[PDB]
């Protein structure tokens, strides 16, 4: 169908986000 | 500008030696894996705009660099663009022939850098249109064609960084 | 605010042919902020510090140091 | 522009401007106010041009919003509407400058290599812009649809 | 190599917006500007031998350049000398023009300083014939399109200096 | 490294590497295998490393996670936990490398005017790798802890 | 005060006082009762001002008064109203003084230090002068306001 | 280094002329708009790690420059961004209060390209942290003190690029 | 100027301008139209001024005039009012950019090797620009009177 | 500045005997202390800076040095305090290293009585702060060590006093 | 300045990512031919000034360069000639040392082909000299440790040249 | 840096010779002129001052440099002329002294031309200044010193042009 919203790039090592679903389980 | 085959001789030639067993196992090996890189090589050739524009809907398409203000803005950016990752695919397809990447830094990799940094092309965005073009011509070729095919993308993407 | 300092410097690491007896011993005198690396300087180099003054300073002041 | 290209025309052969090109040069700084006339026209009301020519056009060419059509999924309609956009907005860069310099120096040189790495008829593309020509026109007074007639009659002289 | 009309634009699209008032209103400066741009450029145009052979009556005539070991000494110097200086003359009517001084730096000013270094060409007395120029030009064509000369002549003078 | 401290420190003082430093590379190339041991223990088990110590160094110091602190929110959360990952790489390099000259050269010298200019306090990152470093010499045996716990150690005592 | 500052400019330069300097000393003794009105008010109303400032800069930031926070208790509270006061008191100094030397020599020297022995964030600090000042130039007029808050503005740069 | 004042003076002072009243003009000039300059510098000395921070965090943070092989990776490299960034904001301060750019390519622009290309700092990005410098500050002091701290801005990002 | 004297001393100190600095802009921006009213007083009355510190001058010092010494003759007493029609326009900048580095750096830096070179008497010029200094200050109000003789001043101090 | 060693080797000098048995006793008690002051010398540079805020904020914080009137009141005198008590524990711990108060009468008791009197620094203070310190640094890094570092902080006091 | 475990370890964190298995099989390459490189270098500390003085036997002695006119002429030159071959020799250890030649082009070759052109230092004299050497240490200490010795000085004598 | 004597010395020794009949008989040149540049050299040193500010009186005072545009204007470049004629004059000496123009290329006009050219010096009006000096000086010291003080004059004045 092709959607045109942008396309998804996966984390780079070291990225911020990476770290976001541990940061969401920890304290 | 060398294959495997004349780097090979080059090293025996350097050494002032005649070809050893090992030369002679080297160019086995290249020998067994030709056939392999004839036929990824056609089949690559026959899928080139289908390769380069599924790498632009992969990574380059719908993003910032598309809309105005983006390094992939006009028509004239976005032709020059589809101009310059059919140089990369072509040019890993004369990697993946030879065996050797000694065309990719002597005719890419010489004064790309300073080429994109002089223009202002984003490194980054450009890496990644290459490695999603790899990804799809792995999918295109199979696991071990696309294996040495994505060993000379590896070598454009480490020399354009 | 400003020191005087009488110290003695040997030298230890080398013997100098020239005439030193202005550099082994001298009174001179050192800015307040400068006076903290340099009794440092003077720690490193071996020299012993002899006599300390500050009749510039004021010393116990707040305010003009 | 015209000073551009006067200059540049001028500067090849290694002259000044002849007085012919300098009353030409002079001739567009007079037309510039209805230059800029119609450029708020065609500003203003982008909208209905939009809105009224993609209707135009899909009721024209009802394969590339229907199924296999490259244009299809509201968002492939919806992409085209800003593809018109851009040519629009290219238009009026046209109307004010004089020339089609603008228009072709962005959005005309690698427009086939573009839209065939897309996989777009460029003939389609060409309706759209007719369609944009005919509801632009329709919203003018009778020189002013010539003068920006003009350009949009460059944009699809370019396509194909 | 743009005048005032794609230098607008050029900043309304890198952008990304519309022409805006702003943008209207430095089109409308530039629209009232250029007949008098153009009276200039005609009159300056029936002029050039006789700007030039001024500006180097004013200045570098008689002087130490002109004579034995000066820069300017040999005919072929002489006819170089009248060259560059009919060149600055006419790239500053192109710049009068366009209302922009982007072909000044694009193809006078680009690579001038380090010919006229290697050269042994003196800035200063050239940057005085130039000054000279500009003096003579503004006495032809009157005050204000005297000034808007003497912007792109100061230009030139201070991207050579 | 030890190789390259030596070699500096022979090299600034105009002289080969003297025997003693020459039985200190020897003896750090011996014990190269329970460094790269070391290092696969506090590679392999990063995930409970970084969770564990996040969970108690919020739990000692909780004013930074309450609103009003640097790590408040779920992305400030997640930047924290990767400034913690940060670190624990660093110690594994230092950890290999037999000296502090990564650690250092890499993440210690501008720490105090980049979490100046981030609005962070210093103190909490030392309970950080406090907390880290709890968990990591918990992990191993009394040898291999020391050695650990002595880069995690130089990390602390460079942040105070 | 400024006739300390172009004393000693004069000195290091070696020179007489200029006639400008002399000028801007002869001012600065014309506006002594300006001055003096402003650190009047400053003193009439510091009670009020760091009562309204501290609470304003707890509800900003509640990481000091959190547990596990610098200013956590009745005594550590206390102690950071106390520091505001020290730090009005410096900003009445140099109101009257004419210039920040005063505020300078007395607490703007080694506070980075000190507050990162103490563990206190500076930041916080600024953040505490920052509402004393919106407070201060909320209560006085607004030229006078302009001018107290210069030194405010000076001490919170000198902050952070 | 000069301010408005000074390259007036030194423009009359080269004429060798006396202070016309085009000189009392744009002196006039300077002096209305000097108490404007004096608020904007006290409210630019009021939150100078508060701007840079700010455009760090819109411009660098979060991009590829702070992720590993980026410029501004380590902690030594984001510190000296930092100082750099101070450095740019304080001069754009200091040209502020002058009136004249002078001290911009004198202390800042003078080998400052030749610097970073040596270094390998990109330009771009420092250019992009710079306008978002300028942004912020633009914010923080208002249009007009905004503007005359952009034209400024705008004369380090031109020197720069 | 005073902005320059700022700017550069706020320069070395790696600091912004600190806000008693900013409010001496302010009142040298304020007082620039009292400046602007001197410096008109002085040059619109040059000719007399020159002429009457001439006349005063050589009434004073009548041996510099005698043959013997420098400024002999109908060239050489020219050249002699040209040098203190030099020292008052230098005045005149003083006065405008309320500061005397102008005058200083423009006409008293190396005065003395000049005149050293020229066979020049200082203290006949110190006695030229005390008689400028009289018949100026003679023209003006009082305190306008007080701010050009402080530029006054300063020429005949750096002079002895 | 001499160690056990440099002592025993410097005794055996001036006398001009060689090596004996009781210098190899001393050197091998040296020696089986110098393996526990090395982990302890470890742990005081781990923990110093938390060492020397528990040494001030047991003695000095609610008194009347660092309230006003005292010499520890302003900022400036506070951040001279701490560095001099960072210094005297990193002197006593380098004097743990060596076994030899030689470098605390070398480098820190050489002209630090003087200048405490002339700046007008109290002993009393210091000597409380230093023993604060020791006991501080005591039970961090156990008995032993801690008596190691107590003789070394009393010779630092009595050279104080 | 950086040895095979810094290099390894710079580019896994460049990549931002562990070290994975070809990294590992390096160091243990590099941690294979760390003794051999130990015992290279206690040999070549042995005998620095006899490699020396063999290397200007071989090559320098008795030709035109220590002849009158020759840049190694008189005794002051003589005397910089064997520095710098000392020079040559300890930084080629060095190198040997960490495995990685960024101490050469670090702190040898950095300025040095200026330096020697500045002076009119003959450069193919002093490669000569380098090369002769190498073939001394090789003769020294082995076949394998003088490869490895004379991939360091092959370095030196081609940034030399 | 060299007189007569280490001149001739350095050509017989770069010969390898010893010192033969012509070096003899230029040595005795140099030996006989020698009581001659002594009384030149302090008849200069005498008139130092003098000779100064007459080749000024002659030259560049009541031209148009002196006036307001001129380079030798304001009292620092009156005082710069003073001093770079004053240099010019005392090296004319020591070469004189010396009886070889060695000092001159050495200390003098080494970067002199590259220096005048970037201040915007003229070179033909201190070449002018030069040639009075000369002109002073040889009125003052008689026929043969002044022709012995004005080659070395007109070396400078070759050099600068
Ligand atoms: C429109 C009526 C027709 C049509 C349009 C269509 N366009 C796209 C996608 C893109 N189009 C562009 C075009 C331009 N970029 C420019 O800068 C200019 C000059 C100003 C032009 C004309 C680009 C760059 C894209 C890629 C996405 C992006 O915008 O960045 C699509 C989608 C194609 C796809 O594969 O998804 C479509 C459908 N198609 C039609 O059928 C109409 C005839
Ligand atoms: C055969 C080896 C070889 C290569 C690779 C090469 C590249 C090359 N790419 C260029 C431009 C370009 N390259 C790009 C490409 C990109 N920009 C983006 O935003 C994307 C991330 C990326 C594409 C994936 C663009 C947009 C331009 C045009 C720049 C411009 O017109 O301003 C140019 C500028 C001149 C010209 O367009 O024709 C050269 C020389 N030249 C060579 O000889
Ligand atoms: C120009 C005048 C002048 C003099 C004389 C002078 C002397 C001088 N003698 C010194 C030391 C010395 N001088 C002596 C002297 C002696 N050996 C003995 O025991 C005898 C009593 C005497 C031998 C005749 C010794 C032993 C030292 C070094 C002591 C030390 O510091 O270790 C030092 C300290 C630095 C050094 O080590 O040299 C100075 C400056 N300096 C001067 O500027
Ligand atoms: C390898 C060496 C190295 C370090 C250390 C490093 C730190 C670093 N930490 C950041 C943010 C941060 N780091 C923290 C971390 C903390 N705040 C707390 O309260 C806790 C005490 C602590 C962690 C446990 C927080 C909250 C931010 C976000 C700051 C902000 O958003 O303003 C950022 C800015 C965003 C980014 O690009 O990641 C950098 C560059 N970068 C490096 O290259
Ligand atoms: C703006 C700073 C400035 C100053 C001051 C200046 C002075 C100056 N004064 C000169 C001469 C002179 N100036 C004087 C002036 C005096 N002799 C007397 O007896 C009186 C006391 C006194 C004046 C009242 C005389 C007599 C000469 C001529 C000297 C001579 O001919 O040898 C000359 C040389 C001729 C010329 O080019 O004008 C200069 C450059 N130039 C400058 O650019
Ligand atoms: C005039 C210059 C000057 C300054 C700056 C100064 C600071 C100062 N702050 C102190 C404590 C303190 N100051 C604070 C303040 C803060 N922590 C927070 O939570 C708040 C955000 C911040 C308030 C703005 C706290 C909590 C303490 C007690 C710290 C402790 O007891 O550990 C003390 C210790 C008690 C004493 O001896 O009075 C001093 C000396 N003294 C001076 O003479
Ligand atoms: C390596 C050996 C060594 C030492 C120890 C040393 C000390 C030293 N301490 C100083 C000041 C000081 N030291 C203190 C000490 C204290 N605060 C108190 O009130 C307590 C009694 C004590 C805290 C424990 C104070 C308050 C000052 C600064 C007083 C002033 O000058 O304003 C100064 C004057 C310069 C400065 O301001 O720092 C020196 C040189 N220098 C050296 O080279
Ligand atoms: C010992 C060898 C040597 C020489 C000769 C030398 C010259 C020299 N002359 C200079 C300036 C100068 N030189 C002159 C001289 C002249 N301009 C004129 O109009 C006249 C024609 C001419 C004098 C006869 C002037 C006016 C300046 C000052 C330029 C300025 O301040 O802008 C400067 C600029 C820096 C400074 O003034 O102190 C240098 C380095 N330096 C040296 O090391």
């Amino acid at each position: 169908v092709r959607r045109f919203r942008t396309p998804d790039r996966v984390p780079q090592a070291g990225d911020p986000a990476l770290f976001l679903n541990m940061a969401r389980s920890a304290q | 500008m060398q294959d495997a085959i004349t780097s090979v001789i080059n090293s025996a030639d350097v050494q002032g030696k005649y070809l050893d067993g090992s030369a002679m196992d080297k160019l086995k090996a290249y020998f067994t894996t030709g056939a392999l890189r004839v036929r990824a090589a056609s089949t690559i050739s026959a899928n080139a705009a289908a390769i380069v524009k599924e790498a632009v809907a992969k990574s380059l398409l719908y993003s910032d660099v598309t809309r105005p203000g983006g390094n992939m803005y006009t028509t004239r950016r976005y032709a020059a663009c589809i101009r310059d990752l059919d140089y990369y695919l072509r040019y890993a397809t004369y990697a993946m022939l030879a065996g050797d990447p000694s065309i990719l830094d002597e005719r890419v990799l010489n004064g790309l850098k300073e080429t994109y940094n002089s223009l202002g092309v984003p490194v980054g965005s450009t890496v990644q249109a290459i490695q999603a073009m790899k990804e799809v011509t792995a999918g295109l070729v199979g696991a071990d064609a696309g294996r040495e095919m994505g060993v000379y993308f590896d070598y454009i993407c480490s020399g354009l960084s | 605010r400003m020191f005087k300092i009488t110290a003695c410097v040997p030298s230890q690491s080398r013997i100098r042919t020239q005439r030193e007896l202005q550099n082994t011993y001298f009174t001179k005198l050192v800015p307040y902020d400068n006076w903290f690396r340099e009794q440092q300087r003077i720690m490193k180099m071996g020299g012993k510090i002899v006599k300390v003054q500050l009749a510039t300073g004021k010393p116990g002041t707040n305010t003009g140091l | 522009s015209i000073v551009t290209k006067s200059i540049v025309n001028a500067d090849a052969e290694a002259r000044y401007l002849s007085p012919g090109e300098l009353d030409r040069i002079k001739a567009f700084v007079t037309s510039g106010e209805s230059r800029l006339r119609i450029a708020e026209t065609l500003t203003g009301s982008r909208e209905r041009i939009i809105k009224s020519a993609g209707d135009a056009l899909f009721q024209k060419r009802p394969d590339v919003v229907s199924p296999g059509g490259n244009a299809y999924g509201e968002e492939m309609t919806a992409t085209c509407l800003r593809d018109m956009d851009y040519y629009l907005r290219l238009i009026t860069y046209g109307v004010v400058a004089g020339d089609v310099t603008p228009i072709e120096e962005i959005g005309l040189v690698g427009v086939r290599e573009m839209y065939k790495s897309l996989g777009t008829p460029v003939d389609a593309v060409a309706q759209a812009v007719r369609e944009m020509k005919a509801v632009a026109t329709g919203m003018m007074s009778g020189d002013d649809a010539a003068e920006a007639g003009a350009y949009f009659d460059y944009v699809i002289g370019a396509m194909e």
